[PDB]
């Protein structure tokens, strides 16, 4: 399956990579977790000040 | 309405113990960019420092 269809999974494979890219860039909130934890710290920091 | 004690030289980018009007801390003194208004005097942050 994969032999006879390797042209076609490869071109499915870097369309997909290819709409991962505009899909992290379109939606700010796919990185919010990461940014959510900053946010945390430097809230800390600013209360105890 | 201040006292006695006298006007010592500004002595800048040197951690100097200062006191401007009654304000007493220490740091260094550096010329600064920020355009005040004519009537403020002290500057903060939005760390309330």
């Amino acid at each position: 399956v994969l032999y006879e269809n390797q042209k076609l999974i490869a071109n499915q494979f870097n369309s997909a990579i290819g709409k991962i890219q505009d899909s992290l860039s379109s939606t700010p909130s796919a990185l919010g977790k990461l940014q959510d934890v900053v946010n945390h710290n430097a809230q800390a920091l600013n209360t105890l000040v | 309405v201040c006292g006695p004690k006298k006007s010592t030289n500004l002595v800048k980018n040197k951690c100097v113990n200062f006191n401007f009007n009654g304000l007493t801390g220490t740091g260094v003194l550096t010329e600064s960019n920020k355009k005040f208004l004519p009537f403020q005097q002290f500057g903060r942050d939005i760390a309330d420092t």
